[PDB]
RNA sequence: AAAUGGAUGACGCUUAAGCCCCAUGUGCGUGAUUGCCCAUUAUUCCUUUGGUGAGGGCGGCUAUAUGGUGAGAAAGUGUAGCCCUCCCGAUGUAGACGUGGCGUGGGGGUGAGGACGAAGCCGAUGGCGCGAGCCUCGGAUGGACCCGCCUCUAG
C-alpha cells in the first residue's frame, strides 16, 4: 500500500534491519563490526554506529551494498534514534553538538546491548575484526 | 583454435573449484594493480596527498562462470586488460554484497 | 543464409522520374502525381 | 552561442584505409586503391590482412559532418558572408579562407564577435572574453 | 534407474480390408531406449515374419512393463548377433542382476566389448529368472554360497568434488594449492 | 645470481637483511613422470614458483629394457652435417624432467621462457632446501593410485645410470648422510614435542569451563 | 509479459485461477483419495461378472 | 475453447479405461497435424529436394511451419527426410509459437502480432478474430487450416539450447532427423 | 627387408590420455525431459546502404521582444538526403550498368581573394568523408598571381 512518493517507501534487502550487526566491507573502517540504527527518510543510505568505545566507528552513513548483515540482532526499542536526521550530515576536530548526539546514542545503545542475556559476549564480539586468511572460502559460510 | 578475443578475460580464484561456487561471485568487482614510472593523477589527489604514488589500478567486473571448475569471465569496463598481466595477481573484492 | 533460388528473376524495371528536360513536362508531372495520391481515380494514376 | 550538442557520437572506425604494401615503396602514396589482382590476399579477404572499405562503415546520418565542438563548417570570405550565418548561428560555424590577408581578417573578426558568430580560426582570446 | 534399454510391450495389427477382415493381433516384447525406437523394432519384426508393413498397420498399445522387487537373482539371456564373416551366431549367457532390463543392458555392453557388435545387429530372444542349482557357468555360480565374503583391495578412493586438492602436505591432510 | 656490489650497498643503505619468495617444494618420489610434468607445467603458467627434489625416484610404466631402448632411439637423432648444432641428449634425471616439462610449454615465446625459468630441479634433497619447510606431493600422479599392482615399472635413476649418468653413486652416498643426520635430530627434539602435547592436556583443567564446553561441542577436545 | 498475455487472451485470469485451485493442498489430497476409491470399486465390480 | 479441450481429453480417457477394464483395446485416431523444422544448411542440395523445401516455405535453417498430414503431403516429407525433423505438436507448443514468435503477412510485410484488432483486419473471415481462434484452427485440424497457416510468416527459431545429438543419422539410430512422434515437443521447448 | 636424423602434430600415456559400448548441473538405483568449449551460422538489439519497397505530415491564426524552451518543415529519382515510422536483401573472377560521385589543362557566365603576401614546396597540423579526396594550422619557405559555383571542351 506504500506509494513510491511516500517517504516511508524503501527497497532494501530484508536482512538489513535496525539492530542488526553488520561487517563493514570497504572504507577506512574495513573489517570492523557495527550496529545498524535506521534508514534515511527517502530510499537513502543506512546510518550505522557501532558503539564507538567498542569498535571505534562513529555515527556514519553507509550503502547497503558494502555491508554483510549477520543474523545477530540487538533489540532497539529503547533507543529512539529520532535525533538522527539528514541535516547533520548535510552540514560540511569534531563539533560540540555532534559529540553530544554521539554520546547520547552510545549510552542508550550500550544499555540495550547489556540487556541481552549474552551481553558480555556481544561486547567482545563487537570488538573483533573480520579478515580473509590464506585458505578461506567466504562463499561456503552461512553468516 | 582460431585465435583469441581480448574483450573478455578468464580469472582463476583460489578455493572455488566448482560452478556452484563461482555463481556466488557473479557481479563482484575486481581490479589489477601495477605501477608506472612517474606520479600521475589519482582519486583524492588533493584531499589525501599521501595517496600519490606510481601505483595504478584497472577495474572490472565478473559476468558469468566459465567451464565447470570455478573459472569466471571478467570484463574490464570499456577496454581490455593489458597482456602483461597474464599470470599475475588479480584482486577480487566482496562488494557489491547480496548477503 | 537464405535460398534465393529465383528471387532476382522476378524483379521488374520501374522508373519514377522523367528523362525529359522540358520544364513544362515537369509541371504536369507534379500536378498529376499529387492527384494520383490524393484521389480514388484509376484514371489519374494512369495519366501520371 | 551554444550548439545543440549530440548526446553521443559513434564512429565505426578511426583508422584510415591505406594502400596495400604502401610502406615498402617510397613512391607509393597512402591513398586507397582497390586491388584487382587474381592472387591478391587483400582482395580474397584473408584473415590477417588489411580491410577494404564498403557501405557498412557508413556514419550515422544524425551525427554526420558534425565537428567535436558540435558545429558544421561553412567557409566565409568577407564581412558580407557573415549575415548568411546570423540566424542559424547555433548550427553553422564560419571558416575563414587561407588566402584572406591579415588586413581583411581584422574586419571579419571584429564583426563576427559583434554578431555572435563562431569562427573556428578567428581570435582565440576574444571568444573567451565575456560580454 | 541406472540401466538404459527399458522393457517395452507393443501390441499391433494390420489395417482391416475386404480381403482380410478382423486381422490377427500380435504382441511383441523389446528392449529399447525410448518408445520411438521400440515401435521401429516392432514393425521390422512384423515385416520379416508376417509380410505386414507399417504403412498398412496400426499400433494398439505401447507401454512399459513393471518388474518385480529388488533382489539378487540369476538371469539367462539367449541372444543372437550378425557379422559378415560368420553370419548369425546364437548363444545363451547368464548374468547376476536385480531386474530384467539390467541383465539385458549388461548383455548388450558385454557383446560390444567381447565381439564388437553394435545395437542394431543384435536380436534378443528371451530373458528368464532361473533359480540356483540350474546355472552352468562357474563365474556366476561362485556368488551362490552362503557365508560368502571377500575384502576390497587396490582401492582408488576419490574425495567429494567440493574437497578435491592439487598439492597436499606429505605428512598431513593440509592442502597447499587448491 | 650472486649479488653484485651495487646490490650490497643498496641493501645496506635501506637496512634489508634477507628475503625469501613464495616457493613450493615438491617431493617427486614414486610419482608418474608424465602426469607430474603435466600438472607442474600448468601451475607454472599460472605464475607459481616450484622446486622439485628427488628426481631420481620418478617412475615410468614398463620394463627397464623397454624404456632403455626408448632412450637409445632418441640418442640416435642428430644433425649429420654438424652434430654440435643437433638435438642435445641430457642424461641426468633432473635434466630429463626439465626437458619433459619444456615440451609441455610454449617454449618459443617470452611467456614460455619465463615460466621455464621458475622451475628448479634437484637429485636428492640438497642442504639448502632441507630446512625450508614441509614438502608436498601430488595425489593425482602417485604410483599407488595410477598403476595396477601387477604391472612392471622403471625407476628413472636406474635407467639413466646405464645410458650415461655418472653421479648415481654420489647421490646415493649423499642421501645416506642426510637420512642419518635428519634422523638423529628428529630423535632429538622429541622431549619438546612431548612437553607441548602434555601442556595442551594440562589445559582444559585450568582454562574456563565455558570455553571447554564449546571445544567439546565442536569436537576439538 | 503479463499485460500482453491478458491483452491477447482475456480468459487468462480464470485459467490461472483454475491452476491455483488445482495446486491447493486440501483439495489435492481429497482428489487423490477419491480417485483411488473410484478406481478400486470399479475393478471389484467388473471382476464380479 | 478451454471447455472443449477439457471435455475432449476426459472423454478420451474414459473410453481407454472402458477397454482396459474389459480386456479389449482402443485404437487412437491417426495424427492430422505435423510441425516441421529445417535442421540443415543451404549448401549442396539436389534439385528435387530443393524444390520441395521451397514449397514448404523452409528456406533457412531452423524455420518451422505447420502442415496437414495427408497422403500427398506424407510422400513429399519422405523425399526430404534427412533435411528436417518433425512430429506431432501439443497444445502448449502451439500456444508458445503463436504468442512468442507469431508474425502476420500483411500487404507483403512481416508484422508482429500485438493485439486482436490486426488479426481481425488481416483475416476478413468472421471465425478468426483473436489469437485463440488461430490456436484452435491449428491444434485441431479446423476448416480454415490453410487460410490461417498461410497468413502467418514462417516461424524463425533459435538453435536448441541444450545442443543436438547428431545432425546426420536418423533419430532411431541416435541422430536428429526424421519423425520423432510426440518427442518433438521436448526438442522445440529448448528451441523456442 | 633401404638408402640425411624424425615423427598417432610433439611431449607423453598402461586403476590409459588405447579399443567397443553407456551416462550427465547442484544430490547418478529419492531432483524425468540443457555437464562444458570454440564460427563471417541461428535468435535478438544498434547503425549503414539498395529496394518490384509499405504507410503517414506538408491550406503553417494559441500565446509569447531583448537584457516555459529554441530551431527546422522543399509536393520531393539522385545531397549536408523535406521530415517521421515499418519490412525485405547486402560476399564474388570475366563482364554489364548507375552515381546533384572525386581529381587535371583550357572556353563562356557569375562571385570573390592577393605585397597586412598568389602559385609552388615542407609536416608527430588537426578536422570532415565508407572512399576517390576536401579544408584549416604552422613554415625561424617563397616573391606574383589565383580560386568557389553552373555549363562547354580535351594530348
Ligand atoms: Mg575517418
Ligand atoms: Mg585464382
Ligand atoms: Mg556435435
Ligand atoms: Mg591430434
Ligand atoms: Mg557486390
Ligand atoms: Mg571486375
Ligand atoms: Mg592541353
Ligand atoms: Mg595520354
Amino acid at each position: 500500500k506504500v506509494s513510491r512518493k511516500s517517504p516511508e517507501y524503501s527497497t532494501v534487502r530484508k536482512s538489513c534491519k535496525p539492530g542488526t550487526i553488520a561487517i563493514i566491507l570497504a572504507g577506512r573502517f574495513r573489517g570492523r563490526r557495527a550496529v545498524i540504527l535506521k534508514q534515511l527518510p527517502k530510499n537513502g543510505p543506512l546510518v550505522i554506529s557501532g558503539p564507538m568505545k567498542y569498535s571505534g566507528v562513529p555515527i556514519r552513513r553507509i550503502d547497503s551494498r558494502y555491508i554483510i548483515a549477520t543474523s545477530t540482532r540487538v533489540d532497539l526499542t529503547g533507543v529512539d534514534t529520532s535525533a538522527i536526521t539528514p541535516e547533520i550530515f548535510k552540514r560540511e576536530t569534531v563539533s560540540d553538538e555532534r559529540a553530544q548526539l554521539q554520546n547520547a546514542i552510545d549510552t542508550a545503545l550500550i544499555q540495550a546491548i547489556k540487556k541481552d542475556p549474552l551481553g558480555k559476549e556481544m561486547a567482545g564480539y563487537l570488538h573483533s575484526v573480520f579478515t580473509i586468511k590464506p585458505g578461506d572460502a567466504p562463499h561456503r559460510l552461512k553468516w | 583454435l582460431h585465435g583469441q578475443n581480448k574483450n573478455t578475460a578468464l580469472v582463476r580464484i583460489e578455493n572455488v573449484n566448482t560452478t556452484e561456487d563461482a555463481k556466488w561471485y557473479v557481479g563482484k568487482r575486481v581490479c589489477y594493480v601495477y605501477h608506472g614510472y612517474k606520479i600521475k593523477r589519482c582519486v583524492r589527489w588533493s584531499k589525501a596527498p599521501a595517496r600519490r604514488s606510481n601505483t595504478r589500478a584497472i577495474w572490472g567486473r565478473i559476468t558469468r562462470p566459465h567451464g565447470t571448475s570455478g573459472t569466471v569471465r571478467v570484463k574490464f569496463n570499456g577496454s581490455s586488460v593489458p597482456a602483461s598481466a597474464i599470470g599475475r595477481r588479480i584482486r577480487v573484492y566482496l562488494y557489491p554484497s547480496r548477503i | 543464409g537464405v535460398d534465393l533460388t529465383g528471387v532476382q528473376k522476378k524483379k521488374r524495371v520501374v522508373r519514377h522520374h522523367t528523362y525529359s528536360t522540358n520544364p513544362y513536362i515537369k509541371l504536369l508531372i507534379k500536378l498529376y502525381k499529387f492527384l494520383g495520391k490524393r484521389t480514388n481515380s484509376p484514371f489519374n494514376k494512369l495519366i501520371h | 552561442v551554444k550548439p545543440f550538442v549530440p548526446r553521443n557520437i559513434v564512429k565505426k572506425r578511426t583508422k584510415k584505409f591505406t594502400r596495400h604494401r604502401c610502406e615498402l615503396f617510397p613512391q607509393l602514396s597512402s591513398s586507397w586503391r582497390k586491388p584487382r589482382g587474381e592472387d591478391s590476399p587483400v582482395r580474397r579477404r584473408y584473415k590477417g590482412q588489411k580491410a577494404m572499405p564498403n557501405k557498412g562503415y557508413g556514419s550515422d546520418r544524425r551525427t554526420k559532418y558534425i565537428t567535436p565542438s558540435g558545429f558544421k563548417n561553412f567557409p566565409v570570405n568577407n564581412v558580407q558572408d557573415l549575415y548568411m550565418l546570423l540566424m542559424q548561428n547555433r548550427k553553422y560555424a564560419g571558416v575563414i579562407s587561407h588566402t584572406v590577408g591579415a588586413k581583411a581578417r581584422k574586419a571579419i573578426v571584429r564583426k563576427a564577435h559583434e554578431l555572435d558568430v563562431r569562427l573556428i580560426n578567428g581570435n582565440a582570446k576574444l571568444r573567451r572574453v565575456d560580454v | 534407474v541406472r540401466p538404459h534399454l527399458r522393457h517395452y510391450c507393443v501390441v499391433g495389427r494390420e489395417t482391416p480390408s475386404e480381403k482380410n477382415p478382423q486381422p490377427t493381433v500380435y504382441k511383441f516384447e523389446v528392449f529399447a531406449p525410448n518408445f520411438v525406437v521400440a515401435k521401429s523394432r516392432f514393425w521390422r519384426m512384423m515385416r520379416e515374419k508376417n509380410k505386414v508393413k507399417s504403412t498398412h498397420g496400426d499400433v494398439l498399445s505401447c507401454k512399459v512393463v513393471k518388474d518385480r522387487k529388488l533382489a539378487a537373482r540369476n538371469y539367462s539371456v539367449d541372444i543372437a548377433y550378425y557379422s559378415q564373416r560368420c553370419g548369425y551366431t546364437h548363444m545363451v549367457k547368464e548374468f547376476r542382476d536385480v531386474c530384467k532390463a539390467g541383465a539385458v543392458s549388461q548383455a548388450y555392453n558385454d557383446l560390444a566389448s567381447r565381439h564388437r557388435a553394435r545395437y542394431h545387429n543384435i536380436e534378443v530372444l528371451g530373458v528368464k529368472s532361473i533359480p540356483n542349482h540350474e546355472v552352468r557357468r562357474l563365474n556366476v555360480a561362485q556368488f551362490h554360497p552362503h557365508n560368502l565374503s571377500f575384502p576390497l583391495l587396490q582401492r582408488r578412493v576419490k574425495a567429494p568434488r567440493k574437497d578435491r586438492v592439487i598439492f597436499v602436505k606429505k605428512n598431513s591432510k593440509r592442502a597447499v594449492v587448491a | 645470481v650472486l649479488p653484485s656490489r651495487r646490490s650490497l650497498n643498496r641493501s645496506s643503505r635501506k637496512g634489508f637483511k634477507k628475503h625469501r619468495p613464495d616457493i613450493i617444494v615438491i617431493d617427486l618420489k614414486d610419482h608418474v613422470l608424465g602426469r607430474a610434468a603435466a600438472i607442474v607445467a600448468k601451475q607454472l603458467l599460472l605464475g607459481k614458483k616450484i622446486t622439485v627434489v628427488r628426481c631420481e625416484k620418478l617412475t615410468i610404466a614398463g620394463s627397464e629394457i623397454r624404456n632403455k631402448i626408448k632412450y637409445l632411439q632418441f640418442l640416435r637423432k642428430r644433425k649429420l652435417s654438424n652434430p654440435k648444432l643437433g638435438p642435445f641428449h641430457h642424461r641426468s634425471p633432473s635434466d630429463v624432467f626439465i626437458r619433459t616439462v619444456r615440451s609441455m610449454l610454449p617454449r618459443y615465446t617470452k611467456r614460455g621462457q619465463r615460466a621455464l625459468r621458475q622451475l628448479v630441479a634437484y637429485e636428492g634433497v640438497p642442504v639448502n632446501v632441507v630446512r625450508t619447510g614441509g614438502r608436498v606431493v601430488i595425489p593425482k600422479a602417485q604410483r599407488h593410485n595410477c598403476y595396477r599392482n601387477e604391472r612392471r615399472f622403471t625407476v628413472l635413476g636406474n635407467m639413466c645410470k646405464h645410458v650415461g649418468w655418472k653421479y648415481s653413486d654420489v647421490v646415493e652416498k649423499l642421501e645416506a648422510a642426510r637420512i642419518e643426520k635428519s634422523g638423529r635430530h628428529h630423535k632429538k627434539m622429541e622431549k619438546v614435542r612431548v612437553a607441548w602435547k602434555n601442556a595442551r592436556k594440562e589445559a582444559l583443567k585450568k582454562m574456563p569451563q565455558k570455553n571447554v564446553e564449546v571445544l567439546k561441542k565442536f569436537g576439538l577436545a | 509479459n503479463r499485460r500482453l498475455r491478458l491483452r491477447l487472451n482475456p480468459f487468462q485470469k480464470k485459467e490461472k485461477a483454475m491452476a491455483k485451485g488445482m495446486q491447493n493442498k486440501k483439495n489435492r489430497e481429497a482428489r487423490h483419495a477419491a480417485k483411488v476409491v473410484r478406481l478400486a470399486k470399479a475393478r471389484k465390480n467388473v471382476a464380479k461378472a | 475453447y478451454s471447455r472443449e479441450y477439457r471435455s475432449t481429453e476426459k472423454k478420451l480417457a474414459g473410453l481407454r479405461r472402458n477397454a482396459r477394464q474389459h480386456g479389449n483395446y482402443y485404437l487412437e485416431a491417426k495424427p492430422k497435424v505435423a510441425v516441421v523444422t529445417r535442421i540443415r544448411g543451404i549448401a549442396k542440395v539436389p534439385p528435387k529436394q530443393r524444390k520441395i523445401l521451397q514449397l514448404l516455405r523452409l528456406r533457412q535453417i531452423f524455420n518451422t511451419v505447420f502442415v496437414r498430414l495427408n497422403k500427398p503431403m506424407e510422400n513429399m516429407l519422405r523425399a526430404v527426410e534427412p533435411y528436417i525433423a518433425y512430429g506431432y505438436p501439443s497444445l502448449s507448443t502451439v500456444r508458445a509459437m503463436v504468442y512468442k514468435r507469431g508474425h502476420l503477412k500483411i500487404n507483403g510485410q512481416r508484422v508482429k502480432i500485438t493485439d486482436n484488432q490486426m488479426i481481425k483486419d488481416k483475416y476478413h473471415n468472421d471465425d478468426i478474430v483473436c489469437a485463440e481462434d488461430i490456436v484452435n484452427q491449428i491444434y485441431a485440424c479446423g476448416k480454415h487450416f490453410r487460410t490461417v497457416t498461410n497468413g502467418l510468416w514462417p516461424f524463425k527459431l533459435a538453435p536448441p539450447a541444450g545442443g543436438m545429438r547428431q545432425k546426420r543419422r536418423h533419430f532411431v539410430e541416435g541422430g536428429d532427423y526424421g519423425n520423432r512422434d510426440t518427442l518433438i515437443n521436448r526438442f522445440l521447448a529448448r528451441m523456442i
